[PDB]
Protein backbone atom coordinates (compact mmCIF):
# COMPACT_ATOMS: atom_id res chain seq x y z
CA UNK A 1 0.00 0.00 0.00
CA UNK A 2 0.92 3.54 -0.22
CA UNK A 3 1.49 6.22 2.49
CA UNK A 4 -2.13 7.58 3.19
CA UNK A 5 -3.85 9.02 5.86
CA UNK A 6 -5.62 6.88 8.85
CA UNK A 7 -8.87 6.06 8.66
CA UNK A 8 -10.52 8.73 10.13
CA UNK A 9 -8.48 11.81 8.99
CA UNK A 10 -6.13 13.43 11.22
CA UNK A 11 -6.70 15.62 14.10
CA UNK A 12 -7.01 19.34 13.82
CA UNK A 13 -3.56 21.11 14.93
CA UNK A 14 -3.51 24.80 16.47
CA UNK A 15 -2.90 26.95 13.32
CA UNK A 16 -5.00 30.80 14.84
CA UNK A 17 -3.02 32.90 16.54
CA UNK A 18 -2.43 32.12 20.33
CA UNK A 19 -0.29 34.81 22.16
CA UNK A 20 -2.83 34.97 25.56
CA UNK A 21 -2.17 38.17 27.92
CA UNK A 22 -0.71 37.09 31.11
CA UNK A 23 -1.31 38.95 34.31
CA UNK A 24 2.46 39.07 34.60
CA UNK A 25 2.96 41.95 31.85
CA UNK A 26 -0.42 44.33 32.83
CA UNK A 27 0.56 47.88 33.62
CA UNK A 28 -1.71 47.96 36.63
CA UNK A 29 -0.31 45.30 38.71
CA UNK A 30 3.43 46.74 37.67
CA UNK A 31 2.75 50.34 38.62
CA UNK A 32 0.85 49.56 42.34
CA UNK A 33 3.93 47.13 42.98
CA UNK A 34 6.25 49.57 41.57
CA UNK A 35 5.05 52.10 43.72
CA UNK A 36 5.18 49.90 46.70
CA UNK A 37 8.42 49.26 46.33
CA UNK A 38 9.59 53.10 45.62
CA UNK A 39 7.63 54.15 48.69
CA UNK A 40 8.75 51.69 50.69
CA UNK A 41 12.06 52.44 49.65
CA UNK A 42 12.08 56.49 50.86
CA UNK A 43 10.91 55.19 54.31
CA UNK A 44 14.48 53.24 54.68
CA UNK A 45 15.71 56.26 53.20
CA UNK A 46 13.99 58.77 55.59
CA UNK A 47 15.12 56.57 58.35
CA UNK A 48 18.75 56.14 57.15
CA UNK A 49 19.11 59.95 56.95
CA UNK A 50 18.21 60.86 59.90
CA UNK A 51 20.22 58.11 61.56
CA UNK A 52 23.61 59.20 59.94
CA UNK A 53 23.09 63.16 60.41
CA UNK A 54 22.64 61.74 64.54
CA UNK A 55 25.45 60.12 63.84
CA UNK A 56 27.42 62.88 62.21
CA UNK A 57 26.16 65.06 65.31
CA UNK A 58 27.93 62.31 67.65
CA UNK A 59 31.54 62.18 65.43
CA UNK A 60 31.62 66.19 65.88
CA UNK B 1 53.95 76.85 59.34
CA UNK B 2 51.15 77.18 56.74
CA UNK B 3 47.59 75.58 57.10
CA UNK B 4 47.81 74.43 53.56
CA UNK B 5 47.54 70.47 52.64
CA UNK B 6 51.20 69.64 50.79
CA UNK B 7 50.82 68.21 47.73
CA UNK B 8 54.53 67.68 46.81
CA UNK B 9 56.01 67.48 50.17
CA UNK B 10 59.37 64.78 50.20
CA UNK B 11 60.97 66.04 53.45
CA UNK B 12 60.38 67.28 57.06
CA UNK B 13 61.75 69.49 59.33
CA UNK B 14 62.59 69.51 63.08
CA UNK B 15 63.49 71.65 65.76
CA UNK B 16 65.22 70.56 68.68
CA UNK B 17 65.43 73.75 70.40
CA UNK B 18 63.45 73.58 73.85
CA UNK B 19 60.62 76.10 74.99
CA UNK B 20 62.70 78.83 76.96
CA UNK B 21 62.65 78.59 80.81
CA UNK B 22 60.30 81.33 81.33
CA UNK B 23 57.71 79.16 80.08
CA UNK B 24 56.19 76.47 82.41
CA UNK B 25 56.70 72.76 81.41
CA UNK B 26 53.83 70.57 81.16
CA UNK B 27 54.24 66.56 80.13
CA UNK B 28 51.77 66.51 76.74
CA UNK B 29 49.46 63.85 76.62
CA UNK B 30 50.90 60.62 75.63
CA UNK B 31 47.80 58.79 74.32
CA UNK B 32 47.28 58.52 70.51
CA UNK B 33 43.61 59.03 68.28
CA UNK B 34 41.86 55.73 69.05
CA UNK B 35 42.26 55.45 73.13
CA UNK B 36 41.59 59.73 72.83
CA UNK B 37 38.72 58.91 71.04
CA UNK B 38 36.98 56.85 73.19
CA UNK B 39 37.79 58.98 76.26
CA UNK B 40 36.56 62.44 74.86
CA UNK B 41 33.30 62.37 75.83
CA UNK B 42 34.84 62.06 79.49
CA UNK B 43 36.96 64.66 78.47
CA UNK B 44 34.55 67.33 77.63
CA UNK B 45 32.56 66.00 80.66
CA UNK B 46 35.09 66.51 83.23
CA UNK B 47 37.70 69.54 81.17
CA UNK B 48 34.46 71.56 79.62
CA UNK B 49 34.95 74.53 81.44
CA UNK B 50 38.81 74.68 80.70
CA UNK B 51 38.49 73.78 76.83
CA UNK B 52 35.56 76.81 77.08
CA UNK B 53 38.32 78.88 78.96
CA UNK B 54 41.03 78.39 76.07
CA UNK B 55 38.93 79.09 73.38
CA UNK B 56 37.77 82.13 74.75
CA UNK B 57 41.02 83.53 75.44
CA UNK B 58 42.38 82.72 71.47
CA UNK B 59 39.35 84.66 70.71
CA UNK B 60 40.09 87.63 72.81
CA UNK B 61 43.31 88.06 71.56
CA UNK B 62 42.89 87.70 67.71
CA UNK B 63 45.91 87.20 65.96
CA UNK B 64 47.81 86.26 68.87
CA UNK B 65 45.87 83.46 71.19
CA UNK B 66 49.37 80.86 70.71
CA UNK B 67 51.99 83.04 72.59
CA UNK B 68 48.94 85.07 75.28
CA UNK B 69 46.76 82.23 76.30
CA UNK B 70 49.74 79.37 77.25
CA UNK B 71 48.60 79.01 80.40
CA UNK B 72 44.99 77.84 79.29
CA UNK B 73 46.69 75.49 77.37
CA UNK B 74 49.06 73.84 79.71
CA UNK B 75 45.61 73.77 82.12
CA UNK B 76 43.65 71.67 79.72
CA UNK B 77 46.71 69.11 79.14
CA UNK B 78 46.51 68.64 82.54
CA UNK B 79 42.79 68.20 83.11
CA UNK B 80 42.63 65.89 80.20
CA UNK B 81 45.72 63.68 81.80
CA UNK B 82 43.50 63.48 85.07
CA UNK B 83 40.84 61.27 83.25
CA UNK B 84 43.16 59.74 80.98
CA UNK B 85 44.49 58.26 84.36
CA UNK B 86 41.49 58.13 86.52
CA UNK B 87 40.21 56.00 83.17
CA UNK B 88 43.40 53.80 83.35
CA UNK B 89 43.54 53.12 87.22
CA UNK B 90 39.63 52.72 87.15
CA UNK B 91 38.62 51.50 83.97
CA UNK B 92 41.24 49.95 81.98
CA UNK B 93 39.92 46.91 80.75
CA UNK B 94 36.94 47.98 79.09
CA UNK B 95 39.10 50.79 77.87
CA UNK B 96 41.49 48.92 76.47
CA UNK B 97 38.45 46.89 75.05
CA UNK B 98 36.66 49.85 73.27
CA UNK B 99 39.58 51.89 71.36
CA UNK B 100 40.94 48.38 70.22
CA UNK B 101 37.47 47.72 68.83
CA UNK B 102 37.79 51.19 67.46
CA UNK B 103 40.93 51.03 65.44
CA UNK B 104 39.58 47.95 63.68
CA UNK B 105 36.67 49.59 63.16
CA UNK B 106 37.93 52.91 60.91
CA UNK B 107 37.43 54.92 64.31
CA UNK B 108 33.76 54.54 63.74
CA UNK B 109 31.86 54.85 66.99
CA UNK B 110 28.90 52.95 65.57
CA UNK B 111 30.53 50.06 64.74
CA UNK B 112 31.72 49.53 68.76
CA UNK B 113 28.24 50.13 70.18
CA UNK B 114 28.92 46.65 72.33
CA UNK B 115 32.63 48.31 74.39
CA UNK B 116 31.39 51.48 74.66
CA UNK B 117 28.30 50.54 76.78
CA UNK B 118 30.60 48.43 79.15
CA UNK B 119 33.14 51.29 79.11
CA UNK B 120 30.46 54.07 79.74
CA UNK B 121 28.95 51.81 82.72
CA UNK B 122 32.28 51.42 84.37
CA UNK B 123 33.25 55.35 84.07
CA UNK B 124 30.03 56.22 85.07
CA UNK B 125 30.28 54.59 88.32
CA UNK B 126 33.64 54.59 88.73
CA UNK B 127 34.68 58.41 87.57
CA UNK B 128 30.90 59.50 87.97
CA UNK B 129 31.66 60.88 84.33
CA UNK B 130 28.59 61.00 81.98
CA UNK B 131 28.45 61.24 77.80
CA UNK B 132 26.52 63.70 76.89
CA UNK B 133 25.67 65.74 72.94
CA UNK B 134 23.56 68.12 72.69
CA UNK B 135 20.51 69.05 70.12
CA UNK B 136 19.62 65.27 69.71
CA UNK B 137 16.22 64.97 68.70
CA UNK B 138 13.60 64.03 71.60
CA UNK B 139 11.29 61.92 69.62
CA UNK B 140 13.93 59.66 68.75
CA UNK B 141 15.79 57.37 70.91
CA UNK B 142 19.45 59.08 71.53
CA UNK B 143 21.82 57.16 68.16
CA UNK B 144 24.36 55.92 70.96
CA UNK B 145 21.28 54.63 73.09
CA UNK B 146 20.15 52.41 70.31
CA UNK B 147 19.66 48.92 70.31
CA UNK B 148 20.01 48.66 66.50
CA UNK B 149 22.49 50.49 64.31
CA UNK B 150 22.07 50.77 60.91
CA UNK B 151 25.45 51.66 59.73
CA UNK B 152 26.89 48.69 62.11
CA UNK B 153 28.47 45.76 59.58
CA UNK B 154 28.62 43.15 62.39
CA UNK B 155 24.59 43.54 63.97
CA UNK B 156 24.46 44.30 67.66
CA UNK B 157 23.72 41.96 69.63
CA UNK B 158 20.38 41.10 71.18
CA UNK B 159 22.42 40.05 74.82
CA UNK B 160 24.38 43.34 74.69
CA UNK B 161 22.32 46.53 76.16
CA UNK B 162 22.42 50.12 75.75
CA UNK B 163 23.50 51.68 78.77
CA UNK B 164 21.49 54.41 80.34
CA UNK B 165 22.91 56.25 83.73
CA UNK B 166 20.21 56.22 86.83
CA UNK B 167 18.31 53.08 85.92
CA UNK B 168 18.90 49.83 86.59
CA UNK B 169 18.86 46.34 85.16
C1 LIG C 1 -2.27 37.61 40.02
O1 LIG C 1 -2.81 37.82 41.05
O2 LIG C 1 -1.82 36.32 39.72
C2 LIG C 1 -0.45 36.24 39.44
C3 LIG C 1 -0.11 37.22 38.32
C4 LIG C 1 -0.18 36.50 36.98
O3 LIG C 1 -1.28 35.64 36.97
P1 LIG C 1 -2.68 36.16 36.29
O4 LIG C 1 -3.83 35.32 36.79
O5 LIG C 1 -2.58 36.03 34.79
O6 LIG C 1 -2.94 37.74 36.69
C5 LIG C 1 -4.12 38.36 36.29
C6 LIG C 1 -4.22 39.73 36.96
N1 LIG C 1 -5.25 40.52 36.32
O7 LIG C 1 1.19 37.71 38.52
C7 LIG C 1 1.24 38.88 39.30
O8 LIG C 1 0.24 39.42 39.63
C8 LIG C 1 2.60 39.45 39.71
C9 LIG C 1 2.72 40.88 39.19
C10 LIG C 1 4.04 41.48 39.68
C11 LIG C 1 3.89 41.93 41.13
C12 LIG C 1 5.27 42.22 41.72
C13 LIG C 1 5.90 43.41 41.02
C14 LIG C 1 7.38 43.48 41.41
C15 LIG C 1 7.80 44.93 41.65
C16 LIG C 1 7.76 45.70 40.34
C17 LIG C 1 9.16 46.24 40.04
C18 LIG C 1 9.10 47.26 38.90
C19 LIG C 1 8.23 46.70 37.78
C20 LIG C 1 8.59 47.33 36.45
C21 LIG C 1 10.06 47.07 36.11
C22 LIG C 1 10.23 47.04 34.59
C23 LIG C 1 10.42 48.46 34.06
C24 LIG C 1 11.37 48.43 32.87
C1 LIG D 1 12.14 59.28 42.04
C2 LIG D 1 12.44 59.84 43.43
C3 LIG D 1 11.15 60.20 44.14
C4 LIG D 1 10.23 58.99 44.13
C5 LIG D 1 8.91 59.29 44.82
C6 LIG D 1 8.42 58.05 45.58
C7 LIG D 1 7.86 58.47 46.93
C8 LIG D 1 8.66 59.65 47.49
C9 LIG D 1 7.93 60.29 48.66
C10 LIG D 1 8.34 59.62 49.96
C11 LIG D 1 7.30 59.94 51.03
C12 LIG D 1 7.27 58.86 52.10
C13 LIG D 1 8.46 59.05 53.04
C14 LIG D 1 8.21 58.29 54.33
C15 LIG D 1 7.10 58.99 55.12
C16 LIG D 1 7.50 59.01 56.58
O1 LIG D 1 8.64 59.09 56.88
O2 LIG D 1 6.53 58.91 57.58
C17 LIG D 1 7.06 58.79 58.87
C18 LIG D 1 7.16 60.17 59.52
C19 LIG D 1 7.18 60.01 61.03
O3 LIG D 1 7.43 58.67 61.35
P1 LIG D 1 8.60 58.35 62.46
O4 LIG D 1 8.24 59.02 63.77
O5 LIG D 1 9.93 58.88 61.97
O6 LIG D 1 8.71 56.73 62.70
C20 LIG D 1 8.70 56.24 64.01
C21 LIG D 1 10.07 56.47 64.64
N1 LIG D 1 10.04 56.02 66.02
O7 LIG D 1 6.04 60.93 59.15
C22 LIG D 1 6.35 62.09 58.44
O8 LIG D 1 7.46 62.46 58.36
C23 LIG D 1 5.23 62.88 57.76
C24 LIG D 1 4.71 62.11 56.55
C25 LIG D 1 3.48 62.82 56.00
C26 LIG D 1 3.63 63.02 54.49
C27 LIG D 1 3.85 61.67 53.80
C28 LIG D 1 3.30 61.75 52.38
C29 LIG D 1 3.67 60.48 51.62
C30 LIG D 1 3.03 59.27 52.29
Amino acid sequence: PQDMPPPGGYEAVQYKRNLPSRGLFRPRPLLAGAAVLMLYGWYKLVKGIREQNELAREKM
Amino acid sequence: MATRKPAFNQHVLLDTTPLPDSIPKVKEIGASSAPLLSASFFIGARCKDYNDDYMQCKNENPGRGEFECLKEGRRVTRCARSVLKDINTHCLEQFRAHWQCLDNNNQQLWQCRPAEWKLNKCVYENLKLEKVIPDQPKNSTPVHLRQRQIFAHHAIPPWERPFIPGQPE
